């Protein structure tokens, strides 16, 4: 087996964030770490300015800015989880932006135990060094080219937190540490000139038993602020100030930030999303935010809440409290899918069009996320007008800036609609003809309007509406093709072309030409800083099938591209994306050619072909969020946009669009008028991006998810934290999904401070409303969930596997398997089977129920009497956490990678142990790929693939795939978000909100791409200069082995992004059979279509 | 309460004091291949960290070890799958730590004290003309895994360090495994794989056996801890090999807890249904646990389990103090009442003031936890 792995969605969760002056010493910057990604911004004061996004060959652990003495801007230090260290400088020269490495090296030690409190990366205030706490009993020092490092024997093994002390003659580090006596704060002076530690400026003062963080406070204060569970204490030798506020007792303070540069105010954040102000000691609760991983104070009053459990935020710290009393007000919300704890692919809306519903976030940030490929439209009006052949917006009032008129074209007719606010009405625009089909009309030069029909070119004045000019072909012939801007008109009469200028009360005929063949399409869009006057005319011709760039007024040929074929070009368009000029040309077969266009020479370069639909594509230009795009109307409506000076094509979620135009009226602002075969719809376009994310906040923890088609609803296992009230039970913390159910129910017992309450939610696949919530038993922990049909029975049942969890018990002694029927908007309990353990996993096994009970694996038969009956059992000696199946072939998994394969013998009515493998490593997920292979997630963010004459050979599984992903996979799922080169499709959901895709490749296709990877890596410049081979190397604390049987799709996809001479370099002598760059463009393009 | 010195058995005083002590440690690289000698008359399974006492008198064995002292000091102890057809696929290396040569009765004799070091995978057993065998072996590495939460937590929550202490353990679970909410498994599931947790669960049983136990005597490291506990569980040979195969201290502790919980009655291996003692009668009279390996005057190693009460036993002959493994106690031969199988011995105090006044030394080869 040979597999291909690619990122469908980048990590969303925020790992860290900083503020400084990285770009220029003027611009205030916000650097956000999204694991393998680094987003760089400027504080707009009126928003957030997105400057650059750089990917990396490592997981960011440390990220801290610094300015050592004289510097034009800031230097950034980054340390990866694989101990890759680098200093990065920003470099900008026009539209070309590049992150530059200043120093780099691997700081990892040959020996040592990686510390329990994680990697700690501190920096001296004077920029004299880098302090790293990666291993217990050592303090690594990097004095800030090859990042030369050295260790110091740090006596106190268990360091909680550490910071570099401000205002010190000799650099000092203050650290909270624990020993058998207690937990104490200590100081040490780090000497570079002696390469050792010497006694700190002050005594080892005893701190809180649960002291968690050291906050180095700047001058004139100095010293440190130790934070604990109940207390906040300050130390400066002989200076002490111990405070114990009750307001911070509920939750532990997890993060902080400096508000005043002197150190008078600090932001504090707990695990429950409460925001505090530590004033200089006094603490005041500001308000509620998302559960902050990191906090950042920027500009005046605005705060960045970097959340890993929920959507990240921009919030305002007001001086005056609102009616509720909150000094915190939310401005902007940033979608975070992480953590994806479970997911499923469901054909909601259209069949073939797969959607991904995830169990995202945790606690109050718990949500459902629906991820669908393609941009959507928000319908505000819908009108029955079949057979629209054209759409144009008009401003019938020159004094108004908004479109108040919509002009429609039909077979041989023209209808005019007026927009009186939200009211669309049929009218007749004076001067315009209704008995002729329109090819163009719009607002033109000198407060006039134009209408180009099959018969003439009509020029109408706006005050009053009347015909001021009219142009016709001299032999009264019909206009075949027409193009018009604000000052110019170019019309075709078969082979003839005519160039007109729009003057006051005059349509002036400037020039004319005869073409080699019949004219098919025309475009005279003015590009660049051309004040509504285009010196270029784009033209598509019949028979020769050519795209030609002509000069105005001469009609001189500048360029002639031979598109090739028997299919005539239907639509032609000149456009500008990210200041780069392009020529788009659509053929009658739905194929689209797109070239870059030189405005001066007329040269069409970088020919690229894309298959959009089956029908001829119509290209219309529209504006969205102050950015120019192109709507490609066909049976697969598409938006053509620019991302990193490369054209992107995202699908529209509409069956088909024939024609469209942008409408900006008083009633429909910044809208899109779309037309298909039967109706006209006015609406608003979504975010112009590849995927769309619908958020269904639950305000509790979603754990598991499955889908029942026969019920048109999803089954969701969820849990809510409740506190022990001064009554015989518990009370909620806030309203959540399980509390606010349409219809509620609870489990009836038949089996013998903060509590977790478990529920089975029922959610409608359209509205996403909690139709029903079934609360489980007290102390009953719901683990597994499956929506299937069992035995001879034709009813689909929602089945749940539970465990009775008690603090005294370590391994659940009890559990249930509960069969539910969802009828009449209420769950009816069909069967309740009590088992002697935890039901970690359940799977529908060929009309039977396969379910794990602790170590044992059970097969249940569903009788006519409607109750599960024990068939056969397999006692494993290994916990049956993972239970996956395909036919009579069963996979059994342990959290320690102990896999064993079972087979159900039908005639024997027993289980047979095919093969086993026991190689301890933490395993987070597993999925069967095919008959002989299976995929899994292994410790240190890796992926693996195990495969299947002698018995001591056949009874043993072999590890064929090893790959360092850089992500923690919680779920694998068979499905696709897309409507052959590769075999199969498995999607995966991670902790960081990253979604990925795994597909199989052929032996030679794998070798082709592997060879290509080695060649790409010689061309591609790596951020921080990390070797890709090293990054992808299967890594553990023990061994680091190169990646095997896996292709980095993300690396393969960057071939389409490298320079064209660099593509030539990569493909040169690549291959035995030879490979053209054109062959490799098609192969790589084909692979981008899987996601 | 017990007044016997629990340290006394571990020193093997019967072997005699005044032994040449060796300090220097030899350790082979992981997965590395080695050719180690095998002592022909050793038939016991040795767990790493376990003390193996020997009394060698066969000339070929005496010369073997005498030469072994001049170098490596390590030999191979084979974990026989079938002791009759002398088949072994696994084993443990034994390093001599105490050594003494004597000459008596026309023979040259040597008494050694070795310790288990490294488990291995048998690749080929070659035999020498003198009788003693060599073994081409592959050193099996000890697999150490990080915290279950180590990978998932690369965040702010990192710096949350680990009667009435019952609530500490609950606060510990809630805290250490808080990040389980980012994963697809509960904190109570991660506990089932936590070394500290699994160890405190074992330490619970160890304190039921040694009522006078001080935690300082126990190893802190789960690697040394899983092995110490492995060596004092009175289990059958098939189950013992299964335990020796285990690479992880976690998989080992989990195994030991399962054995400990399912263990109830200890019967006579021969008649199988005759109950001799129960889990409740086991107690640690030695620091190395309730069960330990000792040598008789003829070099035969008996792994003996200390229990207070035994049931279907018949004694024969009068007590003796000759070569006693528990100084201050006399032994008398004990056999199964039903079949006559030699089950071990009854130990009785030689002084009126001693506590326990009597106990039972049962050999594990005679027992069956059935
Ligand atoms: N003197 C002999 C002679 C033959 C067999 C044994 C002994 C002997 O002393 N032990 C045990 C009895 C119990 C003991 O404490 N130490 C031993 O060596 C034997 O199996
Ligand atoms: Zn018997």
């Amino acid at each position: 087996s040979y597999n291909y792995v690619v990122t469908a969605q980048k990590p969303t969760a925020v790992n860290g964030c900083v503020t400084g002056h990285f770009t220029s010493a003027e611009d205030l910057n916000l650097l956000i770490a999204k694991n393998t990604r680094l987003e760089i911004y400027v504080v707009t004061a009126e928003g957030l300015r997105p400057v650059k996004e750089v990917g990396m060959y490592g997981k960011i652990a440390v990220m801290e800015l610094f300015r050592p003495k004289g510097e034009s801007k800031d230097l950034l230090f980054i340390l990866t989880a694989k101990y890759n260290a680098c200093i990065l400088e920003y470099k900008q020269s026009g539209e070309s932006i590049d992150i530059i490495t200043r120093a780099h090296g691997n700081v990892q030690d040959r020996i040592g135990r990686p510390s329990e409190t994680g990697i700690i990366g501190i920096i001296d205030p004077e920029c004299r060094m880098i302090g790293l706490r990666l291993y217990d009993g050592l303090f690594k020092v990097i004095p800030l080219k090859e990042l030369k490092a050295f260790n110091i024997r740090l006596e106190e093994l268990h360091v909680i937190d550490v910071k570099f002390l401000y205002g010190c003659q000799a650099p000092t580090i203050c650290f909270v540490y624990q020993d058998p006596q207690g937990r104490h704060v200590k100081t040490y002076e780090v000497s570079l000139r002696e390469k050792e530690f010497n006694k700190g400026p002050w005594k080892q003062e005893n701190v809180e038993a649960e002291a968690s963080m050291v906050i180095a406070v700047p001058e004139p204060f100095g010293g440190a602020i130790i934070i604990g569970q109940e207390s906040i204490t300050y130390h400066n030798g002989d200076k002490y100030l111990a405070i114990a506020p009750p307001i911070i007792k509920q939750s532990t303070i997890v993060c902080h930030n400096r508000v005043d540069p002197n150190g008078s105010r600090y932001l504090l954040g707990d695990m429950e999303g409460r925001l505090f102000m530590l004033l200089l000691l006094r603490v005041e609760l500001l308000g509620e935010t998302s559960i902050a991983e990191c906090l950042t104070y920027l500009d005046n009053g605005v705060v960045f809440v970097g959340s890993r459990l929920g959507d990240s935020q921009l919030v305002k710290l007001n001086v005056d409290s609102n009616e509720q009393g909150s000094y915190v007000v939310a401005m902007e919300t940033f979608t975070n899918l992480g953590p994806i704890v479970d997911m499923c692919v469901v054909d909601l809306e259209r069949q073939g069009q797969g959607q991904l519903v995830t169990c995202s976030g945790a606690f109050k940030e718990g949500s459902l996320r629906i991820i669908r490929n393609g941009i959507g439209i928000h319908e505000h009006a819908s009108i029955d007008l079949p057979g629209i052949k054209g759409l144009w917006p008009l401003r019938s009032d020159p004094n108004r800036e908004t479109d108040d008129t919509l002009v429609l074209s039909f077979v041989g007719q023209t209808r005019v609609l007026m927009l009186n606010g939200e009211e669309v009405e049929e009218t007749e625009l004076m001067g315009f003809v209704d008995d002729q089909q329109t090819f163009f009309c719009g607002n033109v030069a000198h407060q006039q309007l134009i209408q180009i029909t099959s018969a003439s070119v009509r020029l109408v004045s706006q005050e009053p509406k009347a015909l001021v000019s009219e142009w016709k072909e001299p032999q009264a012939k019909n206009i075949s093709v027409a193009s018009c801007n604000s000052s110019q008109v170019v019309v075709a009469v078969g082979r003839a072309l005519y160039y007109l200028q729009i003057h006051p009360q005059e349509l002036r005929q400037i020039s004319h030409t005869e073409m080699e063949h019949e004219v098919a399409c025309l475009d005279i869009t003015p590009l660049g800083d051309s004040n509504g006057l285009s010196p270029l005319c784009a033209i598509g011709l019949w028979t020769d099938i050519s795209a030609r760039i002509l000069k105005l007024p001469s009609f001189e040929l500048l360029h002639k591209e031979m598109l090739g074929g028997e299919i005539i070009p239907r639509s032609i368009l000149m456009t500008t994306f990210e200041s780069s000029h392009y020529l788009l040309c659509a053929l009658g077969d739905g194929a689209l050619f797109y070239f870059g266009l030189n405005i001066e020479t007329g040269l069409l370069s970088d020919r690229k072909k894309v298959t959009l639909g089956t029908q001829p594509t119509v290209l219309r230009t529209f504006r969205s969020l102050s950015t120019t795009n192109v709507f490609a109307c066909s049976d697969r409506p598409t938006v053509i946009y620019s991302s990193n000076h490369k054209l992107v094509f995202s699908n529209v979620n509409l069956k088909e669009v024939n024609y469209m135009c942008p409408l900006n009226s008083d009633g429909y602002p910044d809208s899109l008028a779309l037309a298909n075969n039967s109706t006209l719809t006015i609406g608003t376009i979504d975010e112009i991006q590849k995927l769309h994310i619908r958020t269904v906040p639950l305000y509790e923890s979603p754990r598991k998810i499955c889908y029942q088609e026969v019920s048109q609803c999803f089954g969701v296992l969820s849990s809510r934290i409740e506190v022990q009230d001064t009554s015989g039970g518990t009370t909620a913390l806030r309203p959540s999904a399980s509390t606010q159910a349409l219809s509620s129910s609870v489990s009836s017992s038949k089996l013998f401070e903060e509590v977790e309450v478990h529920n089975l939610l029922i959610i409608d696949q359209h509205t996403f409303e909690v139709l029903h919530a079934h609360q489980f038993l007290q102390n009953e922990y719901a683990l597994s969930l499956v929506s299937c049909k069992l035995g001879k029975d034709p009813n689909t049942y929602f089945i749940v596997g539970t465990a009775m969890v008690y603090p005294e018990e370590a391994e659940p002694k009890q559990g249930r398997i509960v069969v539910f029927q969802y009828s009449d908007g209420k769950l009816q309990t069909v069967a309740e089977k009590e088992v002697k353990g935890a039901v970690y996993s359940m799977v529908e096994f060929n009309g039977k129920l396969l379910a794990s009970i602790n170590s044992t694996v059970r097969l249940y038969e569903w009788t006519t009497e409607k109750e599960l009956r024990t068939e056969c059992n397999h006692y494993n000696n290994i916990m049956a956490l993972y239970l996956k199946t395909k036919g009579d072939f069963i996979l059994v998994g342990d959290l320690m990678r102990s896999v064993l394969l079972l087979a159900y013998k039908p005639m024997e009515g027993n289980f047979e142990e095919i093969a086993r493998d026991f190689n301890p490593n933490w395993m987070s997920a597993v999925e069967i790929l095919d008959d002989d292979n299976f995929l899994g997630a292994e410790n240190a963010f890796n992926l693996f693939v195990c495969q299947k004459t002698t018995d001591e050979e056949r009874q043993h599984l072999q590890e064929v795939g090893l790959f360092h992903l850089g992500e923690f996979v919680n779920v694998f799922c068979h499905g696709s978000l897309v409507m052959t080169p590769t075999q199969g499709s498995v999607l995966f959901g991670t902790v960081n909100g990253m979604i990925g895709l795994v597909t199989s490749l052929s032996e030679s296709w794998y070798n082709l791409l592997l060879d290509m990877q080695n060649r790409l890596n010689k061309v591609i410049k790596s951020v921080g200069k990390i070797e890709h081979s090293f990054w992808r190397s299967f890594h553990t604390e023990r061994k680091t082995e190169p990646a095997t049987g896996f292709i980095d799709g993300d690396l393969i996809e960057s071939f389409l992004d490298i320079s064209r001479p660099k593509m030539q370099e990569v493909v040169a002598n690549l291959q035995k059979r030879e490979a053209t760059a054109d062959d490799l463009i098609k192969v790589v393009e084909e692979l981008t279509r899987i996601h | 309460m017990i007044n016997f010195d629990t340290s006394l058995p571990t020193s093997h005083m019967y072997l005699g004091s005044d032994m040449e002590e060796f300090h220097g440690r030899t350790l082979h690289d992981d997965d590395s291949c080695q050719v180690i000698p095998v002592l022909p008359h050793v038939m016991v399974m040795l767990i790493p960290g376990q003390t193996l006492p020997l009394q060698l008198f066969h000339p070929q064995e005496v010369s073997m070890v005498r030469n072994l002292i001049q170098k490596d000091r390590t030999f191979a102890v084979l974990a026989y799958s079938n002791v009759r057809e002398r088949e072994a696929h696994f084993g443990t290396t034994a390093e001599i730590y105490a050594y003494r040569e004597e000459q008596e009765y026309g023979i040259e004799t040597v008494k050694v004290k070795a310790i288990g070091r490294q488990r291995f995978k048998v690749l080929e057993i070659r035999t020498q003309s003198d009788g003693i065998q060599q073994a081409k072996v592959q050193i099996l590495p000890e697999r150490v895994l990080p915290s279950t939460m180590s990978a998932v937590q690369l965040q702010s929550l990192s710096r949350r360090h680990i009667r009435a202490f019952r609530q500490w353990w609950q606060k510990y679970q809630k805290r250490k495994f808080h990040c389980a909410s980012l994963t697809s498994w509960p904190p109570w599931l991660y506990s089932l794989y936590d070394a500290e947790t699994l160890m405190e669960r074992v330490k619970r049983q160890l304190h039921e056996w040694d009522e006078n136990l001080k935690d300082e005597s126990l190893p802190t490291n789960p690697i040394d801890f899983s092995y110490r506990v492995a060596a004092c569980l009175p289990i059958d040979d098939a189950l013992r090999i299964q335990l020796l195969k285990i690479g992880s201290a976690i998989q080992r502790l989990r195994c030991e807890l399962d054995i400990m919980n399912k263990c109830t009655s200890l019967c006579c291996k021969q008649c199988q249904d005759t109950e001799i003692t129960t889990k409740n009668e086991i107690f640690s009279l030695s620091l190395c646990g309730p069960m330990a390996a000792y040598v008789n005057p003829h070099g035969y190693i008996h792994e003996t389990l200390t229990v207070y009460k035994a049931c279907n036993l018949n004694l024969s002959g009068r007590p003796s103090t000759e070569h006693s493994w528990f100084p201050g106690y006399a032994w008398t031969i004990a056999q199964c009442r039903i079949c006559g199988n030699h089950m071990g011995w009854k130990f009785t105090a030689t002084k009126k003031d001693m506590s326990p006044q009597k106990f039972w030394g049962l050999t594990r080869s005679a027992l069956l936890p059935r």
